[PDB]
């Protein structure tokens, strides 16, 4: 049978949404899609040649076109380029301890492209922002969003920044002459979930 | 979507005793699921998330388990701050994200018979046109207890309301008031008065009685 | 620290539309979404819907469609539930809580709640009535008969008496509230001593002191 008035509403899952995005979150509000009930054709990924990094974890890509998953989920973000290599198991920095950290097991890829031409400015970014200060590392996942004034002394803050007493986010400030390294990279970290569930995720 | 059920309703306990209460989904959460606690009169506190990992700030003697659509919440030696109400959550795939419908856990202690006191109108209400009758049950566990107005020896149960209180933070005992609200020409067309309060631990009732004529 | 500090309880007439606030402090809502939950009188929790304020997107339980309409301020941190429309089945304490959708792990900050009331009844003080018997210790009462809005509170001699006081929770009769309060004392004190009751009804600018004396 072939149904024009009513179709079939299944189709390849929108990665443009979140790759493609006009907005991209700072590192430490990292923003999470579902993405859910589609194709998942990664090949308009997998051979596209803008990426900088396309790091696969527990699959392969060229793979991905094949089996289903319960869902995938994207992580965005950005960070300095510098900062790319942190969006890995078992790694360490500002980044991975304070902001965004995966687990050992991860199973899924991290895609990074430089996004000096969009996000940075000649008097600087100051909307990317990054946590510089926090009382102990980040759990897999953890996503930190407090603004409370860090206590980096003896001396209380009673919620001022001050001597000893800081605002525990930073900015990036990227401007456009920036070395390569310095320069704004946006990310997207997909992971792949695979429960005793109903595959609603599937290659075609 | 998914509807969340809880068991029991209720539940009576003594401190350090160990209690189980249960969440059923309409279908299969797969662990997708949170306990909160609720004080009276406080906002819910989250207790353990992914049906199994306690929260920040929460007692070992907490822990949940469980698969599928049915999940367990078990308290091992219950303290008094333990004692109030608790809600699931699901969070399974899409919004709503439901809750069920409680469980609120309650002190056992032992078994108490009622204080019963009877009070007729006030002056100052006769002389307003009005006569309420008043009679107290107190201190009495556990919460189930029914109470029987007589008039002139004869039931009576129209314009009877009655007040149970939450059960006393220092006695774990639960209290009831029963008042009859009448005008002052129905109160003074009968003379004697009389609450009978029958509770699990007599088959006697309690009687408390007056005579307007006294 | 976190907090979610909600708007004052509220008293309105049916078919009145309300409005109530929830200030965030210690992270900006624009980071996740606020969500809010409804909790009836006696009864249990019921999600309403949430917002994502960095984009106003909002999604509602089917039930609450139309009636609520949740909204954000950024530049203050504040977000809002509006229900219009309002009938008794609106009456309850409603909630703000914090919840990144796919990420965090439960609600884990919640306001302290905002109480609604949805009724056609007027303000009305209370009238007090002494509970004076007609072996042992000897128990005393106050009746407060016919007010609204709730609450009242009582107290004995100021609170000088504490121990032994049974306050009842009110009841509807005759669409206005009664209660009744006891006091258990003993039998050497009363009424060789003043007993009295402290009865305050707020929102009628209601104090009245009752001595209960013998019959
Ligand atoms: C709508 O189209 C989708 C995609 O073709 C169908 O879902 C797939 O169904 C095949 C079997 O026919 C499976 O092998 C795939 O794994 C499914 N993929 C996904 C992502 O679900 C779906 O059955 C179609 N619906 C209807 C009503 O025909
Ligand atoms: C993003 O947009 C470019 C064109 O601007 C397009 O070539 C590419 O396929 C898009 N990516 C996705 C995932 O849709």
């Amino acid at each position: 049978e072939s149904i024009v008035r009513f179709p079939n509403i299944t189709n390849l899952c929108p990665f443009g949404e979140v790759f493609n995005a006009t907005r991209f979150a700072s590192v430490y509000a990292w923003n999470r899609k579902r993405i859910s009930n589609c194709v998942a054709d990664y090949s308009v990924l997998y051979n596209s040649a803008s990426f900088s990094t396309f790091k696969c974890y527990g699959v392969s890509p060229t793979k991905l076109n094949d089996l289903c998953f319960t869902n995938v989920y994207a992580d965005s973000f950005v960070i300095r380029g510098d900062e790319v290599r942190q969006i890995a198991p078992g790694q360490t920095g500002k980044i991975a301890d304070y902001n965004y950290k995966l687990p050992d097991d991860f199973t899924g890829c991290v895609i990074a492209w430089n996004s000096n031409n969009l996000d940075s400015k000649v008097g600087g970014n100051y909307n990317y922002l990054y946590r510089l200060f926090r009382k102990s590392n980040l759990k897999p996942f953890e996503r930190d969003i407090s603004t409370e004034i860090y206590q980096a002394g003896s001396t209380p803050c009673n919620g001022v920044e001050g001597f000893n007493c800081y605002f525990p986010l930073q900015s990036y400030g990227f401007q456009p002459t920036n070395g390569v390294g310095y320069q704004p990279y946006r990310v997207v970290v997909l992971s792949f979930e695979l429960l005793h569930a109903p595959a609603t995720v599937c290659g075609p | 979507d998914i509807q969340m059920t809880q068991s029991p309703a209720s539940l009576s306990a003594s401190v350090g005793e160990t209690v189980t209460i249960t969440c059923r989904a309409s279908g299969n959460i797969h662990n997708y699921l949170a306990w909160y606690q609720q004080k009276q009169g406080k906002s819910p506190q989250l207790l353990v998330y992914n049906a199994k990992t306690l929260a920040d700030g929460v007692p070992s003697r907490f822990s949940g388990s469980g698969s599928g659509t049915q999940y367990s919440l078990k308290i091992n030696s219950l303290q008094p701050e333990d004692f109030g109400s608790y809600y699931c959550q699901h969070f399974w795939s899409t919004p709503p994200w439901t809750f069920g419908g409680g469980t609120k856990l309650e002190v056992k202690r032992a078994d108490a018979a009622p204080t019963v006191s009877i009070f007729p109108p006030s002056s100052e209400q006769l002389t307003s046109g009005g006569a309420s009758v008043v009679c107290f049950l107190n201190n009495f566990y556990p919460k189930d207890i029914n109470v029987k107005w007589k008039i002139d020896g004869s039931e009576r149960q129209n314009g009877v309301l009655n007040s149970w209180t939450d059960q006393d933070s220092k006695d774990s005992t639960y209290s009831m008031s029963s008042t009859l609200t009448l005008t002052k020409d129905e109160y003074e067309r009968h003379n004697s008065y009389t609450c009978e309060a029958t509770h699990k631990t007599s088959t006697s009732p309690i009687v408390k009685s007056f005579n307007r004529n006294n | 620290e976190v907090q979610l500090q909600q708007s004052g309880a509220e008293l309105v007439r049916p078919g009145a539309s309300v409005k109530l606030s929830c200030t965030a402090s210690g992270f900006n809502i624009k980071d996740t979404y606020i969500h809010w939950v409804k909790q009836r009188p006696e009864q249990g929790l019921e999600w309403i819907g949430r917002i994502d304020p960095g984009d106003g997107d909002t999604e509602y339980d089917p039930s609450f469609q139309g009636k609520a309409t949740i909204t954000a301020d950024t530049s203050s941190n504040t977000a809002y539930l509006e229900l219009s429309s309002l009938t008794s089945e609106d009456t309850a304490v409603y909630y703000c809580t914090r919840f990144y959708d796919y990420v965090d792990y439960g609600m884990d900050y919640w306001g302290q709640g905002t109480s609604v009331t949805v009724s056609s009844a007027k303000t009305t003080p209370p009238s007090v009535y002494p509970l004076a018997p007609g072996n042992s210790m000897v128990t005393l009462g106050c009746l407060v008969k016919g007010y609204f809005p709730e609450p009242v509170t009582v107290t004995w001699n100021s609170g000088s008496l504490s121990s032994g006081v049974h306050t009842f929770p009110a009841v509807l009769q005759s669409d206005l509230y009664t209660l009744s309060s006891s006091v258990t004392v003993p039998s050497s004190t009363w009424p060789s001593e003043t007993v009295t009751c402290n009865v305050a009804h707020p929102a009628s600018s209601t104090k009245v002191d009752k001595k209960i004396e013998p019959r």
